[PDB]
């Protein structure tokens, strides 16, 4: 298939587990960033 | 812009002037941000 | 030669020898220079024309 | 003959009512000199700007954004110097005012007047003859708001009140 | 190493000259408070020549018995550097200037007044012949071996002798 | 007679409405200055590169090749870390498409000699995607537009990484506000040096 199983293709998660608005902790998106300025 | 005043823009003394400022200026920003380049590196 | 036709003189003197002109007049007389050539470079005395003889012009 | 606005004074000879809101005033002779395309150019250009200047120096007192500090229109000014916004700004309106170098020497070849622009969006003009009292108003209220602006921002500086509170107190 | 000459990366006098480099800068900075702007000026000049040593330390160059970086320039390849692949950029935009100058020369000769186009230049020409320079050699070759770079020996004017 | 995206001006000349994407569009007047058959080869090439680079990004950020020298979300790291023989490999694979894509025609006084010659089409059609004339124009129209908008978008991807040191996606899911400290615009001259 060109690709065994040492040397695979790898495929990760950008989005890291959280959402695109109301988040808490660790993630603090770009949407997130403009419900925060409207509150200030 | 002007026909007169774009050909007066492509005589010899100006384009020899810009030309040659535009040339120095690359090579003073190339030794700005790159100085002392004795060698090529490698 | 004819008039309007190129030439490469041949006259190791001139200041167009082996460059081309163009033949303006040939006179029918017993003339020792007939063919009238002009040239594009001005000489060093800036003369654009000058006279020469049939064998001292070729055509191109 | 005499101009309209100064009786006294002849009338300046380029102002033939070619311009709408030329009332004959030129006594220093700038249009004798000068073209009036390039100058009713100007004109119309630091209008605008005053024009939305004194809109801004009242509406920033009124209101701000909830983002930024609140602050006095000049303090604003040197905040925003040393803050970015201000460059964000200069760039922005430089980058216009490149299309509006490419409409003057479009105005100077004949082919367009000197403060149209296009800019009608909502459809306001609907007529020519209202198109000529509305160009009017632009006109007056142009140079009314550079004497606004001028009044505001000294004013602020001899006495360091904002307009609208400079209403309220004294 | 080459020609009994010294890795200026091993070479006690190159460090001298960093060393003392660097001490007259610091007596100039002796005179000055720490924030003023000739303090902060002399504090980043003492920064660029300490980094310049050091690059050249690190680069392959041959200091001499005067600490001074040497340059060889014989052909062999651990130099390259120093001559042989500067001058090969160099060639490549000599050629280039050569070659769209000659360009515009044979353009210039088909105009309508040919020493009208070289005081009052066709700007949109001439730009079209100095974006053609990236590929000169190729151009130029081709243009030897179809016999259009050189004239032959009788369209050239000589003096009578 | 007036160009329709900028309604103040006048249309320009070489621009005629046949080309696809031709919106009046050049206030500049580099149509009237260089053909527009180089403008739009140009046009198109600068396009498609960064459409594939818009994407490259993206999809750099959420796959990779194996091995730790492709492991590199950020994409402006992946030039460093990427094996610098297979780069230049790149490089030179490139330059050997340009010349014979382009049929040893490359500079500007020899490219469209030959008259049949057409700007932006290479002959590339592998799998015969644009046999079909009927979708020709929409087709030649939306490559437009999605080169124009890619140029744009890997514009911003690229100083969005310089301003943050984010891979795009991972900066709007991790996003942080200039500080407006750092990353000063200008100031080289205002402070007369250093
Ligand atoms: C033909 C003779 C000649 C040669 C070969 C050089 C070559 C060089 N000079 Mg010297 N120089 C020359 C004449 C010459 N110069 C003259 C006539 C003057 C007096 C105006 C100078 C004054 C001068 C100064 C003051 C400096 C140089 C520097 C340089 C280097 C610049 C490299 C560069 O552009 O990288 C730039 C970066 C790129 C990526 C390209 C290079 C080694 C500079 C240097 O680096 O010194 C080592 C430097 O500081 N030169
Ligand atoms: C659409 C294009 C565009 C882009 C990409 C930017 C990008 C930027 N602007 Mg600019 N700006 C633009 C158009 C644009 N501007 C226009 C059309 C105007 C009106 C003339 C301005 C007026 C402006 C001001 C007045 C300010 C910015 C600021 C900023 C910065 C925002 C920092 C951030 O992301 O956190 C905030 C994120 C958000 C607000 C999310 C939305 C950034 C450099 C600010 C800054 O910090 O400057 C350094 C700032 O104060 N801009
Ligand atoms: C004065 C005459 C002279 C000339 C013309 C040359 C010419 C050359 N020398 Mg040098 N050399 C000379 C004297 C000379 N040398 C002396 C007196 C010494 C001291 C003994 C050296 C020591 C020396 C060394 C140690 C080396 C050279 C090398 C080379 C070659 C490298 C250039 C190149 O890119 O070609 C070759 C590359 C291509 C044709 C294509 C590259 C792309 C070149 C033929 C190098 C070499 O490869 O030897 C042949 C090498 O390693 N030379
Ligand atoms: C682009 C035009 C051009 C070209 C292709 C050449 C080519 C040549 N010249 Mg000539 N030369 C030129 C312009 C040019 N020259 C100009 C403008 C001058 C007046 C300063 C001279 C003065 C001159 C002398 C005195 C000598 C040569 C010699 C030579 C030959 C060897 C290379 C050399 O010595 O360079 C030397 C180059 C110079 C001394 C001056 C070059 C000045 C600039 C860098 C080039 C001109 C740029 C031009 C404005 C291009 C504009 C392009 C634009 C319109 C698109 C070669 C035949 C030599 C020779 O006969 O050897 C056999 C020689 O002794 N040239
Ligand atoms: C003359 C033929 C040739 C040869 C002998 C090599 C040899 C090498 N290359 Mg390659 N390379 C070539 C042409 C060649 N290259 C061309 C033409 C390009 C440009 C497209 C590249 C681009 C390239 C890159 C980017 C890399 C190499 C690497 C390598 C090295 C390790 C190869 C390996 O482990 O393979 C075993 C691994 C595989 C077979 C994995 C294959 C991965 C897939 C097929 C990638 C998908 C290709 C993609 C669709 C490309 C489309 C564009 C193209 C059509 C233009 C090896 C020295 C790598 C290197 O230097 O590492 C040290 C590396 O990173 N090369
Ligand atoms: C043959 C091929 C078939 C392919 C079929 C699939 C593809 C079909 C086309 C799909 C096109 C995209 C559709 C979405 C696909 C993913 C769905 C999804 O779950 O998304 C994933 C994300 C949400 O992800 C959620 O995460 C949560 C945990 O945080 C949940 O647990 C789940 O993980 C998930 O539901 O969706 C979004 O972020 C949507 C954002 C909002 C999009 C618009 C909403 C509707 C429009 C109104 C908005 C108005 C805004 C005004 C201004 C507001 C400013 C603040
Ligand atoms: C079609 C593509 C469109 C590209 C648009 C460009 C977008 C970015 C442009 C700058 C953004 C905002 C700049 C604020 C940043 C800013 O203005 O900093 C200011 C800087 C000068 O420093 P100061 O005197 O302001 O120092 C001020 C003190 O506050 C700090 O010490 O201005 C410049 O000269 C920098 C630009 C280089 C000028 C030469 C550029 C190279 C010339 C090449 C030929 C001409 C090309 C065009 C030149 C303008
Ligand atoms: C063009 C266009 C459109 C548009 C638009 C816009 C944004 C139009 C905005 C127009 C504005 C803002 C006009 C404002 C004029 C201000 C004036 C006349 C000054 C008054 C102050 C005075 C006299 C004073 C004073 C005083 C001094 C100095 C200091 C005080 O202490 C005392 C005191 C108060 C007495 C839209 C988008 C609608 C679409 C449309 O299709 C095309
Ligand atoms: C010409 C030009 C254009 C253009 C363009 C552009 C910008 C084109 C860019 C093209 C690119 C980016 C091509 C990339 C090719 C990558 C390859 C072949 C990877 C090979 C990986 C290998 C061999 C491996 C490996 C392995 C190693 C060694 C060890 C392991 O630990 C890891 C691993 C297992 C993975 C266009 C078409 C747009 C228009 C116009 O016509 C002008
Ligand atoms: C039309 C017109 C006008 C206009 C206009 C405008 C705004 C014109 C702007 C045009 C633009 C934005 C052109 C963009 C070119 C970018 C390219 C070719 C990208 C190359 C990147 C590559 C090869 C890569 C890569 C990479 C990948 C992805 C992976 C990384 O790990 C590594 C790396 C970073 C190397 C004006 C106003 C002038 C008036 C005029 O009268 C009318
Ligand atoms: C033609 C042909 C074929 C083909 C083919 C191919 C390879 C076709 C592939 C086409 C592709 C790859 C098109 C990609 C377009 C990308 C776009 C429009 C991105 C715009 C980004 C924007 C607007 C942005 C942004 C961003 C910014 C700046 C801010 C960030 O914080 C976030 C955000 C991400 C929002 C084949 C080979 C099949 C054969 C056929 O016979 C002929
Ligand atoms: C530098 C600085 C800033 C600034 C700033 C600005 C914008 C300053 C403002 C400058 C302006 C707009 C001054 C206006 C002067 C108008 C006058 C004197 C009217 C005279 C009328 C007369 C004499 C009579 C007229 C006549 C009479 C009888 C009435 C009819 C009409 C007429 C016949 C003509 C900041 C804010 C950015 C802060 C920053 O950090 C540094």
């Amino acid at each position: 298939a060109l690709f065994g199983k040492g040397s695979m293709i790898v495929v990760e998660d950008p989005r890291d587990g959280c959402g695109a608005y109301a988040n808490s902790g660790a993630c603090h998106t770009f949407l997130d960033e403009i419900g925060d300025a409207l509150k200030k | 812009m002007d026909s007169n005043f774009l050909k007066y823009l492509s005589t010899a003394p100006v384009l020899f002037t810009v030309w040659l400022s535009f040339t120095a200026s690359f090579i003073i920003e190339a030794n700005r941000f790159f100085p002392d380049m004795l060698y090529f590196p490698m | 030669v004819k008039r309007g036709s190129k030439v490469r003189i041949l006259r190791k003197e001139s200041y167009w020898y082996q460059d081309i002109g163009t033949v303006a007049t040939i006179d029918t007389s017993g003339i020792r220079y007939p063919v009238v050539v002009r040239f594009e470079k001005v000489s060093y005395s800036g003369v654009n024309t000058n006279n020469f003889s049939l064998d001292e012009v070729v055509e191109v | 003959d005499f101009s309209a606005a100064v009786p006294f004074l002849k009338r300046p000879s380029n102002l033939d009512g070619a311009y709408i809101g030329d009332v004959g005033f030129d006594p220093l002779g700038f249009s004798d000199v000068f073209d009036l395309r390039v100058l009713r150019e100007a004109e119309l250009k630091h209008g605008r700007f005053a024009m939305l200047a004194v809109l801004g120096f009242i509406v920033q007192e009124l209101y701000t954004f909830p983002f930024f500090p609140k602050m006095a229109p000049v303090d604003a000014h040197d905040y925003f110097v040393k803050q970015g916004g201000g460059s964000q700004i200069i760039f922005w309106i430089s980058f216009v005012e490149l299309f509006g170098v490419v409409a003057l020497f479009e105005t100077l070849q004949g082919k367009r007047e000197p403060g149209d622009f296009a800019f009608d969006p909502l459809g306001l003009a609907k007529d020519e003859a209202t198109l000529e009292r509305y160009r009017l108003a632009e006109v007056k209220h142009a140079r009314l708001a550079m004497i606004a602006i001028g009044g505001f921002i000294h004013q602020y500086w001899v006495t360091k009140q904002t307009v609208l509170e400079q209403l309220g107190n004294f | 190493d080459v020609a009994g000459l010294t890795p200026c990366g091993e070479s006690k006098e190159f460090a001298r000259r960093l060393d003392g480099s660097v001490k007259k800068l610091q007596t100039r900075l002796s005179k000055y408070e720490a924030g003023t702007p000739p303090a902060l000026a002399l504090q980043k000049q003492i920064d660029k020549t300490k980094n310049r040593f050091d690059r050249y330390g690190k680069a392959g160059l041959l200091c001499g018995t005067d600490g001074l970086p040497h340059l060889i320039t014989d052909g062999r390849w651990t130099h390259s550097g120093e001559f042989v692949i500067p001058g090969l950029l160099f060639l490549y935009v000599a050629g280039w200037i050569g070659w769209v100058g000659r360009s515009y020369v044979l353009f210039a000769r088909t105009a309508d007044k040919p020493t009208e186009k070289e005081i009052i230049i066709d700007v949109p020409v001439a730009l079209s012949f100095v974006s053609t320079g990236f590929i000169w050699p190729f151009s130029a070759f081709k243009e030897f071996t179809s016999g259009n770079l050189i004239v032959p020996a009788d369209e050239i004017t000589v003096s009578p002798r | 007679a007036k160009s329709k995206a900028v309604p103040f001006l006048s249309q320009p000349e070489a621009l005629d409405g046949s080309m696809a994407g031709d919106v009046g569009f050049d206030p500049f007047g580099i149509s009237s200055v260089i053909d527009i058959k180089w403008l739009r080869e140009s046009e198109l090439k600068h396009g498609r590169i960064c459409m594939l680079a818009a994407t490259g990004c993206l999809v750099q950020e959420v796959v990779h090749l194996p091995g730790p020298a492709f492991s590199q979300k950020m994409a402006l790291n992946a030039w460093a870390a990427a094996p610098r023989g297979g780069m230049i490999s790149i490089l030179v694979a490139i330059g050997l498409i340009e010349m014979i894509s382009n049929r040893f025609a490359l500079t500007a006084t020899d490219m469209f000699a030959n008259p049949n010659r057409v700007p932006g089409d290479l002959g590339f059609d592998p799998l015969s995607l644009g046999a079909n004339p009927a979708n020709r124009a929409r087709f030649e129209l939306s490559e437009v537009i999605h080169g124009r908008a890619a140029m744009m978008g890997f514009s911003g991807m690229v100083h969005q990484m310089i301003v943050s040191k984010q891979a795009p996606i991972e900066q709007l899911m991790h996003f942080k506000a200039v500080d407006s400290s750092l990353m000063k615009l200008g100031g080289a001259a205002g402070n007369l040096g250093y």
